[PDB]
């Protein structure tokens, strides 16, 4: 059962780390891996943390 | 069911407390969630009259 607690400790991690706020003044441009994938709008927003960057 | 009764009704009040907030007669105010401002009427940015708003 302490494999299902990791797996859930990292998911919530995962799930933590990834949301992210930017102002209303500001747009996000976020890129999937190296390559540019999107642009953002100024609210409240969910990455995959180490995967894309905003 | 002593602790809990006083518990809820203290940490309720200070939530309130920290919801309230008054806007000057002078001045006007503009609400942030996260980045953006609050939008109403049709997409159109609001702005508070001097009176008691909760956030």
């Amino acid at each position: 059962r302490v494999v299902t607690i990791a797996a859930a400790a990292i998911v919530i991690i995962w799930a933590a780390s990834g949301f992210y706020t930017i102002k209303e003044a500001e747009r996000g441009v976020v890129t999937r891996f190296g390559k540019f994938s999107h642009l953002v709008e100024p609210g409240l927003n969910w990455k995959p943390t180490f995967i894309d960057e905003v | 069911m002593r602790k809990s009764v006083i518990a809820i009704i203290i940490i309720v009040l200070v939530v309130l407390y920290m919801s309230v907030f008054v806007v000057k007669e002078g001045e006007r105010g503009i609400t942030l969630r996260f980045g953006k401002v609050l939008r109403d009427d049709d997409n159109k940015p609001l702005v508070y009259e001097p009176g008691l708003h909760f956030k």
